[PDB]
């Protein structure tokens, strides 16, 4: 089904990358998302957003070029940027290297997520 | 009454093979009378020929060549014949503008 | 000639010392039979002693 | 990992052969005339090359917190 | 129409004979040439588009060369005399329905197993001559037959009298009692017609028949009604739709294969044969050697065609112009 | 038929003459292979 | 080309043979961890 | 070729013209028939499958009736005849680059907006004469233009040798410099040529072109070098053509939209015109006004063909058998 899986030789190999797609957006789908897991109980995720490690890349949000220039993003969204820092790991997933590439990776996307929610919470409420 | 095959018209219409009347099997005779004659084994060759390609198995790509001209034919042949115990258990009658 | 020449090819390119090279060898696309052919080479030495 | 065009072509391909050692026939009944991809019996040329191409990877040099190492 | 073919047949119109390549001008030139070593003979042609050749042959491998004459493919519109047969009565029996039945075999489709079936009918009175009888019954046959509103022309029906018996006066749909004023009528004449021909998509193919009686009663026994013999045909259709057919097959070997297959989009060939005169036919059958241990016959033939006139005289020049080039016994037709 | 009848087809169009088309070319070409790892079956005959 | 035998027997042709299946493979996130 | 119709207009082909109606035996002919009172008129024609009429003239409805020659309807071709410009040099200077744009206009595609510039080019020399520039220019502007391996021509070059001064000295690509051994050329004739043709789906259309000059340094002064003026034309394109792509238009009024579209399921209809011969064309224009409120006309037009050969035989033939069956005042070219 090839969202982060190669399904190659009879077998199924992750990353660790979770594309949830095929549902939609939260306010088009019946139960309002795809109900990955129940572990909060309703932890609901749409048809955009990326999963490493429980950890969930929005497809909402953008990237400022402050946070841009720093932590070195490539996509326009969150989500994509999570979608080009895996591109090296989806193809070699038993990699020793790779999956050390993919998780160094992952927890900056992670520190650069965290950084634009703070500074919008510091917005609203200021 | 196939008029392809037969080709003398009747005069009182239709193919004169219509007009013939066959008694094939007269009482009973406790082996076939009539049966068709086939050799064991021999299952019809089927051979081809062919060079570069060949159109009806589709070989694309020939290790042994017959020739060298983009073609391929098919010969095939059977070895037939029938046979009839008794004759005289089948009586016949046929026009005679069929000419015997 | 191939190339669709209806007018003729003039009596001065069919000279002494002309030089003729090898293009391609086309046949039909139906009952095709064969043609054209491979060229070789072959090597030289040099000498030198002590 | 075989696309639908992929198991088109393996459909359409040679699966019978023919009588083998205008024809001669000779012997009677049992009649005899007198890196391609397929192998005159219904193969496929599965060709499959391995090779050790580079990669440009890193050697980084970083330090514990904990201890100066 | 489509031929069968030994692996190629290519065909030339020969509307001219020039002698040399310089002067074709006209489209449709042949010149037959060939070299003082009598080993390659080839044609010059000149196409509508430029001077074209034919494959060279070699004259050490032909196996026939004939020329046909254009009487040669004629087909002869086949006849049928149909009488009263005397046997069993001379003159018609007065009270009996006198019925005969056409039974057509081509019909629509090509096999022996599409069939037609006809009737032409005359109830027989008394004092009805038998003049006065063909004069009944070949117009009952025009009326079913010769109608205008059959789907295609089946059969011609005439008359022959007893006094010229050489003439056909010729009986249709619209032909009444009074134009047939004669009372030496003998016999029903019976003849094949030629079928519509379009060029290329509808042969020329024709219906065959069968002119069958009817049993009608005379002293109780229901005696076989008449008697139809075959008599030598006199009409030919002419040599004219078969040529035009020829030349449309025999193009797509050299040029293209289809022929209006989507039509804003094709390339139109201009063909020479009037399809409205006789033409002589001239094959010359060949092959192709090589010089190996796979050495044999990649089988030809180039059919030529000229006009003929009567005497055929422009297809005789060019055996007369293929004889001296070549040095070949093509017989002189 | 030419070969042996599509195989790639979904599961309804896999009919009675389907997989009869597909039995009656068993019956007619199937006799001579050019096995690439067994004998002849002249050859095995002579053995027996 | 015989269905018979001369003891009296029948020609039975079994035939077995690898035909092609379309199958789906569907990727289902589970309710209740997210495996 | 699609025309414009002000409402709808019939072609016939007037092959050969009868004076009866039992007359008609061949495919072409055709005769004028009306009342003894003058009140219709109308064109009863052979077509190749039955006797086909026009529609009634109305001869009080009548608005003109104007016939054409063949000369009108032939295309002229114009020639551009190249000179050195006599006040810049008339003579070669030495050392410079001549060089000649040849501007073309509708090269594919109706608009001006796509065109095509083919060019000449000479460097003289200290011995090179006036008559030795045309010369060398155009053994230049024939290997740019004419070369075989092309897809069309554009335009013909053509030499004058003064002492013949009416002559055309033609040169193409096969040409050298040793054929043309005269000593004594006035200028470079440039003419345009005649384009393909391919009936209904190519119309006859032609490629207009301009030649331009590059400028010189004669005397520090950047001059252009030649001019180029636009003589009479002498060659003309025949009628055939024009006639051939009206009659395949017009007959789908009488006949059939659907020409050759699904190609085995279609009707084909036969063209009694031939293309390598020259037309004259007869027009009348007339109207329908119906009875009480339908006083709108129906302007409609036919046409008719007849093919002529120097005077006009024919046509003035076909002009006067209508003025004396019909009453009309058409002038007999």
């Amino acid at each position: 089904a090839f969202g982060g899986w190669l399904n190659t030789q009879g077998g199924d190999f992750t990353n660790g990358v979770t594309f949830i797609n095929e549902g939609g957006s939260h306010e088009e789908n019946p139960y309002q998302g795809i109900q990955i897991g129940v572990d909060g109980a309703p932890n609901l995720v749409e048809q955009g957003e990326v999963v490493y490690d429980d950890y969930v890349f929005s497809d909402r949000m953008e990237i400022p070029d402050d946070i841009r220039k720093e932590y070195k993003l490539r996509g326009k969204t969150f989500a994509k940027a999570a979608k080009s820092a895996q591109r090296e790991s989806e193809e070699r997933p038993n990699d020793p290297l790779s999956t050390k590439g993919l998780q160094a990776a992952m927890e900056r996307i992670a520190t650069a997520q965290e950084e634009a929610r703070q500074r919008k919470e510091a917005h609203r409420e200021g | 009454d196939d008029p392809v095959r037969n080709k003398i018209l009747h005069p009182m219409g239709g193919v004169a093979f219509s007009y013939r009347y066959d008694i094939w099997y007269i009482g009973t005779m406790d082996q076939p009378n009539i049966f068709k004659c086939k050799i064991k084994g021999d299952n019809e060759y089927r051979g081809y020929q062919w060079g570069i390609r060949n159109p009806f198995t589709g070989q694309k790509g020939n290790p042994y060549m017959s020739f060298d001209e983009d073609s391929a034919v098919i010969h095939r042949m059977a070895t037939l014949g029938v046979c009839v115990l008794d004759p005289t258990r089948t009586m016949s009658l046929i026009p005679a503008i069929l000419q015997g | 000639l191939m190339g669709g020449n209806t007018q003729g090819v003039p009596a001065e390119r069919l000279q002494q010392g002309e030089r003729f090279s090898i293009e391609f060898a086309p046949v039909e696309k139906e009952l095709s039979r064969k043609v054209g052919d491979v060229r070789f080479t072959s090597p030289v030495s040099m000498r030198n002693e002590w | 990992v075989l696309s639908p065009k992929d198991i088109k072509y393996i459909e359409t391909m040679p699966d019978y052969i023919g009588q083998g050692a205008d024809e001669i026939t000779v012997r009677d009944g049992t009649y005899f005339f007198d890196l391609l991809p397929y192998d005159l019996a219904g193969n496929l040329r599965v060709l499959r090359l391995y090779w050790k191409s580079k990669r440009k990877i890193l050697k980084v040099k970083s330090y514990d917190p904990e201890t100066g190492e | 129409m489509v031929i069968s073919i030994n692996q190629v047949r290519q065909l030339y119109v020969a509307k001219a004979l020039k002698a040399n390549t310089a002067a074709l001008t006209t489209a449709g030139d042949i010149v037959p040439k060939a070299d003082t070593a009598k080993t390659t003979l080839y044609f010059q042609s000149m196409s509508p588009a430029g001077i074209v050749a034919s494959d060279k042959i070699n004259l050490k491998h032909v196996l026939y060369a004939k020329a046909t004459p254009s009487e040669a493919l004629a087909h002869k519109l086949v006849r049928y005399s149909v009488t009263l047969d005397a046997d069993v009565s001379a003159t018609p029996v007065a009270g009996q329905n006198y019925i005969l039945r056409l039974a057509f075999r081509q019909y629509i489709g090509l096999s022996e197993e599409d069939q037609y079936f006809k009737y032409g009918e005359v109830i027989a009175r008394s004092g009805m001559t038998a003049s006065d009888f063909y004069k009944k019954m070949a117009i009952s046959l025009a009326k079913n037959l010769e109608n205008k509103t059959e789907s295609t022309p089946l059969v011609n029906i005439y008359l022959i009298s007893a006094a010229a018996a050489s003439t056909d006066v010729p009986v249709t749909s619209a032909t009444k009692e009074s134009d047939l004023t004669a009372t030496d009528y003998n016999q029903i004449i019976i003849e094949e017609t030629e079928q519509p021909w379009v060029l290329g998509m509808m042969p020329q193919a024709f219906i065959p028949f069968t002119p069958q009686f009817l049993t009608i009663t005379v002293d109780g026994e229901d005696r076989l009604w008449g008697v139809a013999t075959v008599v030598t045909p006199t009409k030919t259709v002419p040599d004219g739709h078969l040529i035009a057919d020829l030349e449309y097959f025999c193009m797509g070997a050299r040029g293209d294969i289809y022929r209006g297959m989507g039509y804003p989009n094709i390339i139109k060939t201009t063909y020479l044969v009037d399809p409205g005169a006789v033409y002589d036919v001239l094959d010359i059958h060949y092959f192709y050697t090589g010089s190996n241990e796979s050495v044999q016959k990649s089988e030809k033939t180039i059919t030529l065609v000229a006009v003929d006139d009567g005497s055929h005289t422009a297809m005789n020049a060019l055996i007369g112009a293929i004889n001296t080039a070549s040095g070949l016994t093509i017989a002189t037709l | 038929f030419l070969n042996f009848p599509r195989q790639m087809l979904p599961f309804s169009k896999k009919t009675k003459q389907w997989r009869k088309d597909c039995l009656l070319w068993a019956n007619q070409k199937t006799f001579f292979n050019y096995s690439l790892v067994r004998k002849s079956v002249i050859h095995k005959k002579i053995n027996y």
